[PDB]
């Protein structure tokens, strides 16, 4: 794995050794270079994972993480260039640091062999996102934001820690390969269910858990652009990897622990969905929309069977690409507007028809329009909770409801109608925005022509 | 350009359903001032419009015409 | 004849 | 009652102002100033070369491959004979003659 | 913007109940608060609870697609007055008055169907008559058992 | 005579038909007259920045910003947990999942014990 | 498809209208002609004025709109500048 | 439609119903009943690929109309007489069905009158 | 009710917008040009009846047993003018209708393909910030003290002054662009 | 020359629009007419429905007792 950390490393000298005009541009060219290095990582088996030493490994759960971590770094510097154009050099610097230092943790968080090792980077990842949201964030909740962000995470990881050490001291080992073939049966007692909860509870809040989301609208919102994208795109994914690694040694005690939480995801999408209808501010539109699509993850991590496990893999890949695009599109009214309030600026495929269509493509991908892989994680997943229970059914098409309705009145609120008389600053959509959406939804929609590769380790 | 509209003198009243309605009005000590106004639909080339069943019955003529032409055809074809 | 301006947005960028 | 003579003239000078917009959104016979700058070819490109690519990928690629295009198998009549075999398949019995 | 233009607490005494009507450009006699019962909505006015379709059309809105000028006090629920959305417009026939009919129609066409299911019409034939053995073979029934003779006769 | 109309809370009283729209008294006159007057100082306020040559921006709304402020941050604080909200905070908020769970726990039980008893038709199921 | 009005067109068919209408003499009318001031007619006859108008040219002029169009010229005005005639 | 009147409006026990009929015995009151011949081979109506509603004791005729309809490609008006000898077996089947409907609504009768004249008697 | 200039509808506002509604009405429910004809002179006949009415209460409570006649005797699908509101064709074209700034937002290469209209369009952005200063200044030498009380904005009163807040007003799009 | 626009009277016609009606026209009532003449059984019924009350106790099997 090596051979993408030294790289990733090498991005900090490469940021602090840059003339003052070129640090974008040398950047973003070779952490390009590096997201075209990570498709080496597709060297994948039908039986083993490609397990490179003792301390990383990468199946096809990692790979489709990884590569998604490394391709989202070029596409947040991109996104964050423009409104750090007035910032301080040394500063405009530290940022991308903080980007670079996230990526560094984020893919020895995914192929992480040992999972204490995975607890530190999987922590790590706190530091420059706490730092990135409190420094780079643009209003005062922000500082109220890291609170949340920093103390719902580390309330669910401090029992997982003791819970890992507990598995070192009764396995002999975190090795999730050795974990493989030394698992034992985890019976009904009230020992293994709390061992259950230090193991699940620390991911639920990744995910997030509805009524553990509360962090999200604010750290989501708050965030700036490149924070934005690396919180709804990989980092609610941290909990989803975590998860599928975790559940191995919580059998057969998940079969009735899974109860309580399906219930608050399956009713949490429902709710969270409902929320997108009467949401005023289109950043906490998009994170309300996040919390309603991982409820569908940790719906398929907990039923555990082979097409929930593919469907939930997809699907996070999938609202990893639909997500941060939707919050790069908010990004480009919000730096014209000044105001993420969603009524405000509206009838702007009058103004900006190309972006409209980039709004269009980003709203389709999000009520999940067939062939996409949105359709495809979506769809394996309802596929096996109505082998679960027939009954999940309504739960799950009332949601696809629902996510049609949100992702339209999105889309008519903002780029249908009349335009706003008195706002005449629309500037004609830049280059630069135009990419970043093309370098989403490109990737996205060529996914659909070949989607086994985002389909998990039991495709 | 300049288009030039017909002549208002020319939109009379009498022979249109319209005398009916001042007849009717006027048998109660009323009148109606804009009826020439809507004169012009029941005058000209509007005026005769044709009934249901002879919208229906639309070349009835023609057709039964090919058809006794065809029937006589086919009859003087067989043999 | 008579031909009148069309106003909309900037197309080329 | 109808408008104040404050209203009149508002009214009659924003007219004034709005013709003479709408009279200066006409062209000028010189614009737009514009840059300086086979008979069946449908049927060649659109049906023809793609009749072409298409048979190619069905014949040697598509058909190649088992169960790809499954046909339904023809329907065969007493009194047909089978070009495969040459076996004539013997007519209906005699019907029982109703009119 | 800033602090004293921003939604507070319910107002209380009369001269807070003017100047939080001073905030939201009404008058004090038209400043109806929500009732303090503890839902959240501070001093932020309960306006009268309409469709924006029920404006005005006519008038030069600063707003025309939502009907709504500059500084107005927006309804709570204007996201869901919007003219996309929930309509409170004056109807021709009484609320009550379509609410029976539409139900009292669904009813007795419901209860229509169910009495002509249960009294079907049909024709005065007997059953359809198939040969070898009502094509036991051709439904799908295997060659190695053999069913019961189903014999038809001319008539 | 006429049937009256019955107005609702999605289906309002007409303008014609309400009894206020035909008070003609001074003191409603003051109301209509003062409600214009705020009505004409904010539309001055408004078309003063809208049609100013130098202005390229957004006329910002102190309404707009004032009703999104209401919609999320001024929530909580003004949130009393009395027993109106304990008690919709508890019908809305747990009932629901302890309705569901009730509902797929039973279907899950009964789908189990029919598997487990050998009645459950699963004769291609392969898929899962 | 829809012939384009002119100020002249717009005028001559305000005054064919009003000229078929039997309150007003037609040799008495002008385009200055006060509805009630010079023709002596009612304000019902002249809500039926602005009716015709607006059957004749095919749209509705509101009723802020509709009780200040006094003469003929008026109405001619507010014609042409609801359709932006002499551009 | 009179038969629908007099089942549902009259009485039932007379009236033959239609989802379980006949049931009388098909050689009471028939010497020597003959059977209906099949003139299709199960396995000519099976190369045939007819639909199982359409292999009934008419489908010679069907395979007669398919095959001109086949062989008379592209006059398609062209088996106009195949067509109708098939409607008109398809008719005569109707008759026959129509005939035991007959059928059993007399011997309904005649078990009515039975069971009253034992009824009057003893 | 709701009206820029008034604050109010007056009473003979009231009874000629309801005699518009009504006739509205009956049109549509009288289709025929003779018959609606016909039953608007009956209808111009029933509101020339209570024409004299010097009673204002009298003729306040005939209003309203008049409302209740129209809304009775409406039409449940009326008769509406295709861009009116509520209409098949309303607000058709608002998609159409491209503010004029968006042209200050035009490349070099594609203000250059119409050299005389640009050329013509500078001379109306001068116009108007040459105008701007006096017209404020007009507007706030004549709105009183506390605010305009109504909507109304006054004309140009000197000789070389446009009116008080012209551009949106003159540089509107056409309803067909 | 196109169609010029007409007020208050009957607008211009082509002569291609009226033969190209009156030709439509014809067409449907010969097609009708000869569809009718030829099949006559869609409309009016194919085979004759036979009355059940007709038939004779001794083909349908009743014997009196
Ligand atoms: C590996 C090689 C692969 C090669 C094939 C490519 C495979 C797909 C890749 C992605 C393609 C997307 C690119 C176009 C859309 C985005 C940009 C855009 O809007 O441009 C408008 C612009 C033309 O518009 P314009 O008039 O100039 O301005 C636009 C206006 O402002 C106003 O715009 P507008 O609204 O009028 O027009 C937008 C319109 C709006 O129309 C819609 O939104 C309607 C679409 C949904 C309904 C119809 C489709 C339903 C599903 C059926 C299709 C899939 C299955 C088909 C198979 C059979 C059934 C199984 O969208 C389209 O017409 C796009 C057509 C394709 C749509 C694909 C589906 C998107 C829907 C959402 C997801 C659905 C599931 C995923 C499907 C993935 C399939 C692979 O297009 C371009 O200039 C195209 C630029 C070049 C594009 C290159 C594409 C490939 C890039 C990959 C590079 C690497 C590999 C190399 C391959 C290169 C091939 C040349
Ligand atoms: C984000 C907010 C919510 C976070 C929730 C996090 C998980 C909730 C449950 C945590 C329980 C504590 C850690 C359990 C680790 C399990 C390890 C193990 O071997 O367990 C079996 C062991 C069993 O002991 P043993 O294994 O030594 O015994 C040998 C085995 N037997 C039993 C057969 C003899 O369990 C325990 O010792 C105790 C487990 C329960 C601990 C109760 C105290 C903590 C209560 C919950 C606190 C949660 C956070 C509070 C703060 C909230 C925010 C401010
Ligand atoms: C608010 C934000 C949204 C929510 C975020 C997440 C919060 C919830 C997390 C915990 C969810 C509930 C706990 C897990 C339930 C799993 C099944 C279970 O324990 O059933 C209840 C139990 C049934 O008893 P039994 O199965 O016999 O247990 C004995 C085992 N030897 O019943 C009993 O024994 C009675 C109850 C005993 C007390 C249990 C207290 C500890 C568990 C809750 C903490
Ligand atoms: C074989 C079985 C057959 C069974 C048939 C009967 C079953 C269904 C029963 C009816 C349920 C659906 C009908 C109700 C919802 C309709 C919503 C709708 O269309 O709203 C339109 C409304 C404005 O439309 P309108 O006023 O007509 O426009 C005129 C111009 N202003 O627009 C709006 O107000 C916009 C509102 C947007 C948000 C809508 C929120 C409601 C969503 C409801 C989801 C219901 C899901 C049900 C799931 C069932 C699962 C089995
Ligand atoms: C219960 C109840 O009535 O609580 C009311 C009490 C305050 O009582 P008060 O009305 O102020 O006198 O309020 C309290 O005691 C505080 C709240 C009581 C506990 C509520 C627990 C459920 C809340 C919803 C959770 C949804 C997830
Ligand atoms: C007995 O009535 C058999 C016919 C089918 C049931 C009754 C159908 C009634 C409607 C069809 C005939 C309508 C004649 C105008």
């Amino acid at each position: 794995m090596l051979k993408y950390i030294i790289p990733t490393m090498m991005l900090m000298p490469l940021t602090w050794l840059s003339k003052n005009s070129m640090i974008w541009i040398n950047t973003t060219l070779h952490s390009l270079l590096i997201s075209l290095t990570s498709l080496l990582l597709l060297n994948q088996f039908g039986d083993n994972s490609l397990n490179f030493s003792l301390t990383f490994f990468s199946d096809s759960l990692s790979t489709p993480l990884l590569i998604l971590t490394m391709w989202l770094l070029p596409l947040m510097l991109m996104a964050s260039q423009h409104h750090l154009s007035k910032e301080n050099l040394a500063r405009k610097k530290l940022f991308i640091s903080m980007l670079i230092l996230l990526q560094l943790f984020l893919i020895m968080t995914f192929t992480a062999t040992e999972l204490i090792f995975f607890y530190i980077m999987f922590e790590a990842t706190l530091v420059p996102t706490l730092i990135i949201i409190t420094r780079w964030g643009n209003q005062t909740e922000r500082l109220n934001a890291g609170l949340y962000f920093l103390f719902y995470t580390l309330a669910g990881s401090l029992p997982l820690l003791v819970a890992l050490i507990y598995i070192q001291n009764t396995m002999g080992s975190l090795n999730f390969l050795i974990l493989q073939y030394w698992v034992q049966p985890m019976p009904n007692s009230w020992s293994n269910t709390f061992m259950w909860l230090a193991c699940m509870m620390a991911f639920m809040v990744k995910m997030p858990l509805y009524g553990l989301h509360l962090w999200l609208p604010k750290a989501h919102v708050e965030a700036p652009i490149a924070g934005s994208m690396v919180l709804a795109a990989i980092l609610l994914k941290l909990g989803g990897y975590g998860m599928m690694r975790i559940t191995l040694l919580l059998n057969p005690i998940t079969d009735f622990m899974a109860y309580p939480f399906i219930m608050l995801s399956l009713w949490g999408m429902i709710m969270t969905s409902s929320i997108c209808l009467r949401q005023t501010d289109l950043k906490s539109l998009i994170a309300y929309s996040s919390v309603s699509h991982m409820a569908l993850v940790i719906v398929a991590i907990l039923i555990q069977t082979p097409w929930s496990y593919m469907g939930a893999t997809a699907l996070m890949i999938a609202h990893g690409l639909t997500s941060s695009m939707l919050f790069c599109l908010a990004n480009s009214n919000y730096e014209r507007v000044h105001s993420r309030t969603m009524i405000l600026a509206r009838g702007l495929q009058t103004l900006l028809p190309l972006m409209a269509a980039w709004w269009l493509l980003a709203s389709l991908t999000n009520l999940a329009l067939p062939p996409s892989i949105n359709l495809i994680g979506e769809l394996f997943v309802v596929m096996s909770t109505f082998s679960w229970s027939n009954i999940t059914i309504i739960l799950m098409g009332l949601n696809m409801v629902i996510t049609a309705l949100y992702s339209l009145y999105m889309l008519i609120t903002t780029q249908r109608g009349k335009h706003t008389h008195h706002i005449n600053n629309i500037l004609p959509s830049f280059t630069r925005e135009n990419a970043l959406m093309s370098l989403h939804m490109l990737p996205l929609l060529l996914l659909s022509l070949n989607p086994k590769i985002i389909l998990g380790p039991l495709y | 350009s300049k288009m030039e509209l017909p002549d208002y003198k020319q939109w009379k009243i009498e022979g249109t359903p319209l005398e009916t309605v001042q007849e009717k009005l006027a048998a109660r000590g009323l009148r109606d001032p804009w009826g020439r106004n809507e004169a012009w639909r029941y005058m000209g080339g509007f005026a005769n419009n044709v009934s249901f069943v002879g919208a229906l019955l639309k070349g009835f003529k023609w057709g039964f015409a090919a058809f006794v032409v065809a029937v006589g055809a086919e009859y003087y074809l067989e043999s | 004849g008579k031909r009148l301006f069309i106003i909309k947005p900037s197309g080329f960028y | 009652s109808g408008y104040t003579p404050d209203e009149k003239l508002r009214l009659q000078q924003l007219r004034e102002l709005r013709r003479r917009w709408l009279k200066d959104q006409e062209l000028s016979p010189r614009e737009p100033v514009l840059p300086p700058r086979r008979h069946s070819i449908f049927a060649f490109t659109h049906v023809l070369i793609p009749v072409w690519i298409i048979h190619y990928y069905l014949k040697y690629h598509v058909t190649t491959k088992p169960y790809t295009i499954v046909e339904k198998k023809p329907r065969i009549f007493p009194g047909d004979t089978i070009l495969e075999t040459g076996e004539v398949i013997p007519p209906m019995k005699e019907f029982p003659d109703q009119h | 913007i800033t602090k004293d233009m921003l939604p507070g607490p319910y107002p209380k005494t009369p001269e807070e109940r003017a100047a939080a009507a001073k905030k939201y450009n009404m008058r004090v006699e038209d400043y109806e608060p929500y009732p303090d019962d503890g839902m959240g909505y501070g001093d932020y006015p309960k306006l009268p609870d309409r469709s924006q379709q029920e404006r005005d059309p006519w008038y030069d809105w600063d707003h025309p697609d939502l009907r709504l000028n500059w500084g107005e006090p927006m309804h709570w629920d204007l996201d869901m007055y919007i003219r996309n959305r929930v309509d409170t417009s004056p109807t021709p026939v009484n609320w009550n008055l379509m609410c029976k009919h539409l139900f009292g129609f669904v009813a007795f066409m419901l209860f229509m169907f169910w009495v002509g299911e249960t009294y079907p019409t049909y024709q005065p034939v007997g059953p359809k008559q198939y040969p070898y053995n009502n094509l036991y073979l051709e439904r799908g029934g295997d060659p190695n058992k053999e069913p019961e003779p189903v014999v038809h006769y001319e008539i | 005579s006429f049937p009256k109309y019955e107005p609702s809370r999605l289906a309002s009283l007409p303008t014609t038909l309400d009894p206020a729209e035909y008070d003609i008294s001074s003191e409603t006159r003051k109301a209509q007259a003062e409600r214009l007057a705020i009505r004409s100082r904010l539309k001055r306020e408004y078309q003063l920045q809208y049609n100013d040559p130098s202005r390229r921006g957004v006329v910002e709304d102190p309404a707009l910003i004032r009703w999104t402020c209401a919609r999320s941050a001024n929530v909580y604080p003004n949130f009393r947990p009395n027993t109106k909200t304990s008690l919709l905070g508890a019908l809305f908020g747990i009932g629901p999942l302890i309705f569901w769970y009730y509902v797929f726990k039973t279907d899950r039980d009964r789908k189990e014990k029919l598997i487990q008893e050998g009645k459950l038709d699963r004769t291609f199921n392969i898929s899962y | 498809d829809a012939p384009p009005l002119t100020l002249e067109g717009i005028k001559d068919r305000v005054l064919y209208v009003l000229k078929l209408y039997d309150k007003i003499d037609p040799e008495k009318l002008s385009v200055n002609s006060h509805f009630m001031k010079d023709l002596g007619l009612d304000s019902l006859d002249q809500v039926e004025i602005i009716m015709a108008m607006e059957d004749e040219f095919g749209f509705e002029i509101p009723d802020i709109d509709a009780e200040k169009l006094m003469c003929p010229q008026e109405i001619v005005d507010y014609i042409a500048d609801k359709k932006d005639v002499y551009e | 439609g009179a038969h629908l009147a007099r089942r549902y409006l009259g009485d039932a026990s007379v009236e033959p119903e239609p989802l379980r009929m006949p049931t009388f015995p098909p050689d009471y009151g028939f010497p020597e009943r003959k059977e209906r011949e099949m003139v299709a081979t199960q396995q000519e109506m099976n190369d045939a690929q007819l639909v199982l509603q359409q292999r009934d004791y008419c489908a010679h005729y069907l395979i007669r109309f398919l095959k001109c309809k086949r062989d008379s490609f592209p006059n398609f008006l062209a088996c106009k007489h195949e067509q109708h000898d098939w409607d008109y077996c398809e008719h005569l089947d109707y008759v026959k069905r129509m005939k035991e409907f007959e059928r059993e609504r007399r011997l309904l009768q005649r078990k009515k009158r039975r069971e009253q004249r034992e009824a009057d008697m003893a | 009710a709701f009206l820029p200039s008034a604050a109010y509808l007056t009473h003979q506002q009231k009874v000629l917008q309801l005699y518009k509604r009504a006739l509205r009405h009956l049109e549509s429910r009288c289709v025929h040009r003779d018959k609606y004809r016909y039953f608007a002179c009956l209808l111009r006949a029933r509101f020339d009846e209570h024409k004299n009415e010097k009673d204002m209460v009298k003729a306040t409570q005939l209003l309203r047993e008049a409302e209740k006649e129209f809304w009775h005797g409406q039409h449940p699908q009326p008769y509406i003018f295709p861009e009116s509101p509520g209409g098949t064709s309303y607000e058709r074209y608002e998609c159409y209708k491209v503010p004029e700034w968006c042209l200050d937002d035009w490349h070099p290469s594609e203000k250059a393909m119409y050299p005389d209209y640009f050329a013509k369009r500078e001379q109306w952005k001068k116009l108007r910030r040459e105008s701007w200063e006096r017209e404020v200044k007009q507007l706030q030498e004549e709105t009183p003290v506390g605010g305009p009380r109504t909507e109304a904005l006054p004309p140009a009163r000197k000789q070389g002054d446009l009116p008080p807040l012209w551009w949106h007003i003159v540089t509107r799009p056409r309803e067909r662009p | 020359a196109h169609i010029e626009p007409r007020y208050r009277q009957f607008p211009q016609l082509t002569r291609s629009q009226v033969i190209q009606a009156e030709f439509f026209s014809a067409t449907m009532w010969f097609w009708i007419l000869w569809r009718f003449w030829h099949d006559s059984d869609a409309v009016l019924g194919h085979f004759p429905y036979p009355d059940p009350s007709q038939w004779t106790d001794e083909e349908l099997g009743i014997p009196p007792d």
